[PDB]
């Protein structure tokens, strides 16, 4: 409707036309990582920052919190008729 | 043109074929400028396009 | 009951403020693991003797100046005291324990002469406790302040003290032995208002330099506890000061809440031409740590650098050199391991150096071999539960506590696929089967569902629910046709792949954790809290014999050899037992976990047992005959 | 793309507005710095409704910080969370008024609110879309209550389709600071009615009582009071800040609790609130949050609502919930309960659901009552602008600035006819 | 961009009162200042692009400059005021034969030339603040025989103080135009 | 165009000194001594700009 | 035979989040958008291996509407689709109708323009909005009106979500369910209602969860509209399209308000537990512990009726099933209309939501309805509307945002017309 929210679309029809993407952040790349296990298999003296590759996936939007818990111990609540749900 | 959407076009959807809603009129419409568009657009194959084409075409000649 | 042989150890606790310590003397640094504190040679990763003796966990650590007695608190529960035991380092042995402050001792430490502790402990309690060391007896106590107070440091004279809050005020504290008193003076801030963190005392006791929440280190002249010029010039550090540590040299280390080191000049200097001092410039803006640091120590003296061992919140014990020649930092982490409790881990059929470890927001895959841990993927906020290798090499499958499936690449960690809604709420159980093409998945709702992953596409084939407790674990047999799921119902049913259905439930009075399979599909092995190992009959089920192995909490965990001879056993204690199969006899190990064990397992060339429990622990074993 | 515009006046506007901001910057996860460091991305997308971005990833506060001495100043730029703010935010006299609601008003406010203006209307077109401005003041000081109140008068004069939330804390004569508390407390009541569009009536007397009672700490120092309307004042904006399963926008939450254009001073509530003592002893559900949150010693004013009635009552829950649990406990409350609310108007409360909790908590909620006891405050402070007015005492450091004394009649006039038409209504 | 917007009788490209006015130009400053500061006469904040060379410092619509914004709005009006000082602005616009003219308007020249890719025109001002009004359609039936289709580009150079830069489909008077759109 | 221009010194040397916190430039106090007292008039001129660079010998050779 | 849905509010969205979601799964779609005739109805499928649904979303806070852009279904629907203003109705349905309606209505139609235009075939509109709510019911009956100014002869199937007499999540509801109803009579043609006790109920009775969110409901009001729209996108043994309900359920022009039900509501544990058969479940789906509306049958008489059925469905035994019940007195028809019922069969059994708590049932039913217990539904929200338009609360907010008392007046004598009406046809 509005200015903002127009070039908004804009760019998300462009990033949906786009292929999916694994990875959201990547360390390292995979070949730089793969020679350092290469060169870890065939001796030593290889520092354990080469060896150490880390990547970040999109995951949950939300915050973090304990389980819900949907349902107590049995004996306190029941329907109507009986039983534990 | 029928993107931009500046083309005073709709269908029916009528039980019969379809015909087209004009939202002005079309007697006092500028032939000079929309004919041309019409016929161009008769080459279309694509569904919602061929029909707005040709029922327009037919429209303004009658 | 001989004891098992113990290989080596991952895992350290970094979320303990000033943890990490190290030796005055020689090749021995020391962190705080799950409640037993472990030493470690500096010079060669060869694991030192544990001290246990703490019921819960250890929340904080002190170290005489000259390295003969050591001490460490422990946080319990809720209305029982709190401990300090004192070890000696040449006798590894439980010397004193003492026991005033309720719930948490918040930290301690050593006088100069080492004559003295000093305990400050409690969120609540919030009362200063003198000891002396010769004996465990208390010198005289004094409740700090209104609002609760962080840390204490002794100076290096050590007649006296300085404590400061969390939130709002800082004292000096000297001792008399006319009255056996304490008396404090506070400080005298201006106007400010802040939060302090971590306090460091000078060489010479002149100033001492205090870390607030706001970010700032803040420079308290002594004597008459007078604030003087603030940290960092150029702007503030990006969290609260939470690391702090002096220099040999009239320089402060001081390292940021996010992941920050920076040297400060601590030399005053007046600029503009004016009785006004210009705040501390950073002779060097050190290079960033990925984990939020809370432990520094300076571990070596060398005329062309110096060292310090930094440990993260993310548990990633560094190594930094400081060249005052030219000032650069340079890093190299020499550990990492978990930073939350972990729960599950996996083995690649018929391969042996590689680990599948998932605790809070990681996957991680280690090497077993040197222990170097390889690569690790996370998903930012979400709880990993039961991991599982697939049968192929390809897939690495991982429920979640947002109820969803996802299945990643062991190189390059890339996600191939994920199921937006395989239950409800978390999974709790997967499982692949031998030709890969199906999964089976089990929730906390008690459900089993079965899936077929296609080369594109992944569909749910029938779903049974007959549990209606959580699904503890699940196991399928060579053959597609058979698995089992162990729920806290107390049961345990078999399954069909042919058809959808179950043929009988094995029965236990307490709810089924772990459950095994014996090699070669004769018989299974049941573990849970009813403290009762359970043999049963693969074929028609019945219970075949109880053995009440671990009576005393407890037990989840069961690895079954490839042969079947041995048969390990985890518990809610911190003993790892090693039975036979065909007989109920042990050679269990001990000492080891100070937190409860959660799963085990035994490489498949049969050489090494793989432990892990309620604390972020790995604990490679050497395996043995029974 | 809703925008609130915060501003403080006098010293306990100041204050209350320093842990107010010093929870929402936890909340969103910024530093006392002004540098994102949260983790969730929920709070990236609804921080432009109160930090405008700034150069650096820096997010500073919307707040216009007004009063009329640098000792408050200094105590804000003092404290945590301290330098967030823009120094230019900073409006601000030299000398003080000091409990006098005249040189609030027509000495200071003279030349003081051009610049405040200048600076509110500056910020208010920072931002696209206005949702509605939020002033934190008292009533019985001067620099707040005086000062605050015209410029209330001022930006309702300019900006008539925006909403309009004041905190303002009343006097009680128990607990009783200065003196001439109804001088103050009348003349700002008799503007607020014509200006505010709600009003969220605070009391220090019902927030010792709760802290004496419910939390059961020895010493309730101001930064525990402040820090308690710092979470009500957090929980009336958690709608518009994160989404949730029923949101409820502050104008809809306006036309549900205002039934006539003068009937619009609200009490307030919040829940969860117990001990450590007892925080082990206790559950999270629905029931145990709902039986605190419609007891009367949880309200925060000192009016007891079992002494009047209910006209408009709403309820802002956060947390991962089930809606048939909210709905059925408002049921079973209002079915209960069915004298203590009004009877010409079915379904007297409004709920809704976010789904974020505040942080330290696995849930909490936050309760708004457009009650008929609040006439009792009113009442009493109206007994003593009459006893006093009687003798004109204390009148002339008032008449003597530029007032006159049909402003005392006016105001004794609007606070009758408004407690008057409470009382009809109850 | 702006092709799949929906372009009623009134399109705003740039406002002067927002959290980001210049979110989609890219703004090219050398010798020169951009500010968003209150006007003393209309009580509301504008932009101010003020620079010594008026071809140095300018704002282009469209931010990468080979995307191109496509608006088939007839009339473009912007709301500027006139400092007494050199001011220009230019426009792109694609004709029925798939060319790009340019039409500049510019402060400081007297002649009217029309040339194959650029149409320069003298504009003179009043004192105050005032809306200027441009007729695309009609400028490109003169300059050339062609007509009216897409504006590509737009793009404001020195010396002015903007605020609500908009098209529009009909020549609006001020009793019909909305409020947010007038002048006062 | 202030209409009154003293209206902004408190309030803005306090700000620079204070709320921004910046350092201010504190010079041009010598010889000003107490109050209640005369202050030594120095004959040195405001306006000049007495530079004078002199780089004896730090001026490079052709 | 193509039939596009439109959502307006905050519970058109989020019904429309799980109307959206089973008919993907239905189809076979991943969330992506692509498959790995049908579906025709539906997706659209423009350009190569992608399906694009035809729907609008539309509100006017941006906080629900980014969350479908930010959610799952990101990559499924066309960024345009999803219509946001800047600011609520907040409850008011004046705000809703007049001011904001007036600027966000127009790019409303003139985007479902272009849908129905690239439609062929199109069967008719569909609706979904909750009258309680601001812009739900404020701009939901102005895009009713030149909905109908524009086509007209076409069928709205209208899903409204009314408010419950004692179960109440805001106060001013009454004002707003009488000032949409008021629209809702003269505009739609076939309108459904649907309420929020008797669906909580039925979670808590049948599907026996203790605890239901939003998202249960929404997951079978889901289940309901597929089931009725099934005789389009499949080929059954009896089918029966769109613009039926139109001539065989709405005998007067004005009386088009449905009482809607459908079964079997069945857990995980009571699908092993019965034997599922049509006579049983054609018995279930007419008592009023299995109706989405809460009111009480009995008091009133049925009018017409219409059973779609989905399964391994013969129509020989819901020949006999409705014979039984034609024959019972339980419940009884009206004079006016001797053959009261309508069945449909389609082929296929409805899925089952991996994350919902419904079994994998071979058949089902699906009833719409028309009877005069709606009658005793709108004297019920009437009798409370002038209880608060006696003393003039809450009418300030109206006429400040430039209405009046007139339409006020006129929408009460309006559901009084309406209820003669109701009372004149029930004899
Ligand atoms: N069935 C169902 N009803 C809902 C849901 N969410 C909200 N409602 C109903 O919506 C009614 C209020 O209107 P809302 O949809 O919440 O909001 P709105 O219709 O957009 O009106 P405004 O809030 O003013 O914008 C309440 O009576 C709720 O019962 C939902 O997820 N499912
Ligand atoms: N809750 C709270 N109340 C305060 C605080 N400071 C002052 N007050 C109350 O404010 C009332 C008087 O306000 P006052 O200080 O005169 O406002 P001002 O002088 O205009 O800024 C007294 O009754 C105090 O109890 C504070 O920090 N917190
Ligand atoms: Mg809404």
């Amino acid at each position: 409707m509005d200015l903002k929210q127009q070039v908004k679309n804009y760019t998300m029809t462009i990033r949906n036309t786009r292929p999916p993407t694994m990875i959201k952040e990547q360390d390292k790349s995979e070949f730089s990582h793969f020679r350092a296990l290469q060169v870890l298999a065939n001796g030593d003296e290889v520092p354990y920052e080469a060896t150490l590759r880390n990547v970040i996936h999109d995951g949950a939007r939300q915050p973090k919190l304990p389980p819900r818990q949907t349902q107590k111990h049995p004996g306190y609540i029941r329907n109507e008729s009986g039983g534990f749900f | 043109f029928y993107e931009r959407g500046d083309l005073p076009i709709a269908v029916d959807h009528r039980g019969s074929k379809n015909m087209i809603a004009w939202k002005v009129d079309i007697e006092k419409l500028d032939y000079h400028h929309y004919l041309p568009i019409f016929f161009d657009g008769i080459r279309e194959t694509q569904e919602p396009y061929r029909f707005l084409a040709v029922k327009g075409v037919e429209d303004m000649l009658r | 009951a001989e004891p098992l042989v113990l290989n080596s150890v991952i895992g350290f606790g970094g979320a303990i403020e000033n943890g990490l310590i190290a030796h005055p003397d020689g090749r021995t640094i020391i962190y705080p693991l799950g409640s037993t504190i472990v030493l470690r040679d500096r010079a060669d990763p060869r694991s030192q003797e544990f001290l246990q003796g703490h019921s819960d966990k250890v929340s904080c650590l002190a170290l005489s100046r000259s390295g003969r007695y050591l001490a460490s608190g422990q946080i319990t529960y809720m209305g029982f005291t709190a401990d300090i035991i004192i070890w000696d380092l040449e006798s590894k042995q439980l010397i004193h324990r003492m026991a005033l402050h309720k719930v948490k001792v918040q930290a301690l430490d050593f006088s100069c002469d080492e004559r003295f502790l000093a305990s400050l402990g409690g969120q609540d309690d919030n009362a200063l406790v003198l000891w002396d060391v010769a004996s465990g007896n208390a010198i005289c106590g004094s409740p700090c302040n209104t609002n609760f107070t962080n840390c204490v440091k002794f100076f290096n004279n050590s007649p006296d003290k300085l404590i400061t809050a969390g939130n709002f005020n800082m004292n000096v504290w000297t001792y008399d032995a006319g009255n056996n008193k304490l008396r404090p003076t506070d400080a005298t801030l201006g106007t400010l208002k802040r939060v302090f963190k971590s306090v460091v005392v000078d060489a010479n006791d002149e100033y001492a330099y205090c870390g607030t929440t706001t970010g700032d280190v803040l420079q308290i002249a002594l004597e008459r506890v007078l604030f003087k010029n603030t940290g960092p010039a150029k702007g503030n550090v990006q969290m609260g000061v939470t690391a702090t540590c002096e220099v040999p040299t009239g320089d402060i280390l001081v390292g940021g809440g996010d992941g920050s080191l920076q040297v400060l000049r601590t030399v005053p200097e007046p600029s503009s031409t004016n009785p006004k001092l210009l705040r501390k410039m950073p002779a060097l803006a050190g290079t960033k740590v990925e984990g939020a640091i809370t432990s520094i120590a300076l571990a070596d003296m060398n005329a062309r650098g110096f060292t310090f061992f930094v440990g993260t919140a993310m548990c990633n014990i560094y190594k930094v050199t400081y060249e005052p020649a030219t000032s650069r930092l340079k890093e190299e982490l020499v550990q990492t391991a978990h930073n939350d409790k972990i729960n599950g881990m996996a083995f690649p059929n018929e391969y042996s150096e590689v680990f599948a470890t998932c605790g809070t927001g990681f996957i991680r895959l280690w090497h077993l071999t040197t222990c170097r841990e390889l690569l690790r993927i996370a998903v930012p906020n979400l709880e990993c539960f039961c991991i599982a290798f697939t049968t192929d090499g390809s897939a690495i499958l991982s429920g979640w506590s947002d109820g969803k499936i996802r299945a990643f690449g062991p190189q390059s960690g890339k996600i191939i696929f994920t199921i937006n809604d395989a239950h409800q709420k978390a999974v709790t159980a997967i499982a692949s089967t031998a030709d890969s093409s199906r999964i089976l998945s089990g929730g906390e709702e008690g459900m089993v569902r079965v899936w077929r992953i296609g080369r594109t596409s992944q569909t749910l084939e029938a779903s049974m629910k007959d549990h209606k407790g959580p699904v503890n674990c699940i196991r399928i047999k060579g053959s597609g046709d058979e698995c089992v799921s162990a729920s806290s119902d107390g049961s345990c049913i078999l399954w069909d792949l042919h058809t959808f259905k179950r043929r009988t439930s094995l029965f236990a009075n307490t709810f089924f954790k772990s459950v095994v399979y014996h090699p070669d599909e004769s018989q299974l092995v049941t573990a849970g809290t009813d403290r009762k190992v359970t043999y049963w009959d693969a074929y028609d089920g019945n219970a075949i014999r109880i053995i009440d192995g671990s009576d005393l909490d407890e037990v989840n965990a069961l690895a079954v050899d490839r042969d079947g001879e041995a048969l390990v056993s985890g518990g809610g204690d911190k003993l790892v037992k090693l039975w036979g199969y065909d007989e109920g006899h042990c050679y269990f190990v001990g000492v080891a976990h100070s937190g409860a064990i959660t799963a085990v397992g035994v490489t498949p060339d049969k050489q090494r047992i793989v432990s892990v429990g309620t604390e972020g622990g790995i604990f490679i074993w050497d395996y043995q005959r029974p | 793309m809703r925008e609130i515009v915060h501003i403080q006046g006098g010293q306990c506007g100041n204050q209350i507005g320093a842990k107010f901001w010093e929870v929402v910057s936890d909340e969103h996860g910024i530093d006392p710095t002004g540098t994102y460091h949260g983790d969730s991305d929920l709070q990236l997308e609804r921080i432009n409704v109160y930090f405008n971005e700034a150069t650096g990833g820096r997010y500073v506060p919307r707040a216009i910080l007004m009063d009329l001495e640098p000792g408050t100043m200094d105590s804000v730029r003092s404290g945590p969370y301290g330098q967030i703010f823009r120094p230019d935010n900073f409006v601000f006299g030299q000398t003080g008024a000091g409990n006098n609601w005249a040189k609030g008003h027509y000495t200071e406010g003279a030349e003081l609110i051009d610049s405040v203006l200048d600076v509110v209307r500056k910020e208010a077109e920072s931002c696209d879309c206005l949702q509605g401005f939020q002033v934190c003041h008292s009533l019985g000081g001067g620099t707040g209550s005086g000062m605050g109140t015209l410029l209330i008068s001022k930006i309702r004069e300019e900006y008539p389709d925006r909403m309009m939330l004041t905190f303002s804390v009343v006097p009680s004569p128990k607990v009783s600071d200065t003196v001439v508390e109804p001088y103050n407390a009348t003349l700002s009541v008799h503007q607020l009615v014509e200006n505010a569009d709600e009003c969220m009536v605070l009391d220090n007397e019902a927030l010792y009582d709760i802290c004496f009672r419910t939390l059961k700490l020895t010493t309730p120092t101001f930064g525990d009071l402040n820090h308690l309307i710092s979470a009500v004042m957090s929980g009336i904006t958690c709608c518009l800040r994160f989404p949730g399963q029923l949101n409820a926008d502050l104008r809809k939450l306006a036309v549900n609790l205002i039934p006539f254009p003068r009937l619009h001073f609200f009490m307030v509530g919040f829940t969860p609130l117990t001990s450590r003592g007892s925080q082990q002893y206790r559950a999270l559900t629905v029931p145990e949050l709902t039986q605190q949150m419609w007891d009367a010693k949880n309200m925060m004013c000192a009016a007891d609502p079992r002494h009047g009635r209910y006209l408009t009552a709403s309820a802002l829950f956060r947390g991962r919930m089930s809606t048939k649990e909210v709905d059925e406990q408002m049921l079973n409350v209002q079915n209960k309960n069915s004298s203590y609310f009004v009877e010409w108007i079915p379904n007297n409360v409004k709920s809704s659901v976010c789904d974020i909790p505040p942080k330290g908590l696995k849930m909490s909620a936050t309760f708004i009552g457009n009650s008929t006891a609040i006439q009792e405050m009113f009442k009493r402070v109206s007994e003593q602008f009459t006893a006093m007015f009687r003798r004109k005492a204390f009148l002339h450091w008032y008449t003597g600035e530029g007032m006159d004394e049909m402003e005392f009649t006016e105001a004794e006039s609007n606070m009758n006819d408004l407690v008057s038409e409470y009382q009809q209504y109850q | 961009m702006f092709k799949n917007a929906f372009q009623s009788g009134f399109l705003s490209v740039l406002y002067s009162i927002g959290s980001k006015p210049l979110e989609i130009w890219d703004k090219q400053v050398s010798n020169g200042h951009i500010k968003r500061i209150t006007d003393a006469d209309i009580q509301s904040s504008v932009l101010e692009i003020m620079g010594q060379n008026v071809s140095t410092t300018y704002i282009t619509c469209p931010a990468d400059p080979n995307k191109t914004l496509g608006i088939k709005l007839p009339f473009l009006v912007l709301i500027i005021k006139n400092l007494n000082k050199y001011f220009s602005f230019e426009v792109q616009v694609l004709d029925d034969k798939n060319v790009r003219r340019r039409f500049r308007a510019s402060n400081y020249q007297s002649t009217t030339r029309v040339k194959p890719f650029i149409c320069t025109m003298p504009m003179r001002l009043d004192s105050g603040w005032n809306q200027i009004q441009f007729n695309l359609s009609d400028f490109t039936r003169r300059a050339y025989g062609t007509n009216y289709i897409e504006t590509l580009r737009v793009q404001v150079h020195a010396n002015c103080r903007i605020r609500r830069i908009y098209f529009s489909d009909r020549l609006y008077s001020e009793e019909e135009l909305p409020a947010e759109f007038k002048l006062f | 165009m202030n209409g009154d221009v003293a209206g902004s010194l408190f309030t803005s040397t306090y700000r620079n000194v204070k709320l921004a916190g910046k350092a201010p430039p504190a010079a041009n106090l010598s010889g000003t001594g107490s109050c209640f007292d005369t202050t030594s008039l120095s004959p040195a001129r405001a306006g000049a700009h007495k530079a004078l660079d002199v780089q004896k010998d730090e001026l490079p050779v052709w | 035979r193509e039939v596009i849905s439109i959502h307006i509010g905050q519970a058109g969205i989020q019904v429309g989040n799980a109307c959206w979601e089973l008919y993907c799964l239905e189809h076979g779609i991943q969330p992506d958008g692509q498959m790995p005739d049908a579906f025709n109805t539906f997706f659209s499928e423009t350009g190569a291996g992608k399906h694009v649904p035809r729907c609008i979303f539309l509100d006017l806070e941006p906080t629900v509407v980014d969350e479908v852009r930010t959610g799952t279904y990101r990559q499924l629907f066309h960024p345009e689709q999803l219509i946001s203003g800047k600011e609520d109705a907040a409850n008011n349905f004046a705000r809703g109708h007049y001011t904001i309606g007036k600027e966000i209505v127009d790019l409303a139609l003139d985007r479902i323009r272009k849908l129905a235009d690239n439609c062929t075939g199109l069967q008719g509109f569909l609706v979904f909005n909750a009258v309680g709510g601001g812009t739900g019911s404020g701009l939901g009956s102005l895009l009713l009106e030149r909905l109908s100014v524009d086509y007209g002869k076409k069928s709205k199937l209208g899903f409204t979500v009314y408010p419950s007499p004692q179960v109440s999540t805001a106060v001013v509801e009454p004002y707003n369910s009488v000032l949409s109803t008021h629209s809702l009579l003269e505009h739609t043609d076939v309108a459904v209602m649907l309420d929020n006790e008797a669906i909580y109920d039925i979670c808590r009775r049948s599907l026996d969860i203790e605890r239901p969110t939003y998202t249960n409901l929404n997951r079978l009001i889901a289940q309901v509209i597929s089931s009725l729209t099934a005789s389009l996108r499949f080929d059954g043994a009896l089918n029966v399209d769109i613009t039926e309900f139109q001539t065989n359920l709405v005998p007067y022009p004005r009386i088009h308000f449905m009482l809607s039900s459908y079964a079997p509501i069945i857990s995980a544990e009571k699908a092993y537990h019965e034997q599922l058969s049509v006579a049983e479940i054609t018995n279930a789906a007419f008592e009023p512990a299995s109706m989405m509306v809460k009111c009480d049958p009995r008091h009133g008489k049925y009018m017409a009726c219409c059973l779609m059925y989905r399964g391994d469905v013969v129509p020989k035994d819901v020949n006999a099933s409705v014979a039984t019940i034609k024959t019972k007195r339980t419940i009884q028809f009206v004079d006016w209309c001797p053959t009261g019922f309508k069945c449909g069969i389609n082929y296929q059994p409805p899925t089952v939501v991996p994350g919902g708590d419904l079994a994998k049932v071979q058949r089902a039913v699906c009833m719409i309805s028309n009877s005069t217990a709606i009658g005793e539904i709108f004297s019920r929200l009437d009798h409370k509307f002038d209880l608060m338009y006696a003393k003039r609360a809450f009418v300030h907010w109206y006429v400040g945002e430039g209405m009046e008392e007139g339409e006020f007046s006129e929408a009460r004598e309006d559901l009084a017309a309406l209820e003669k009406d109701f009372e004149e046809v029930g004899a």
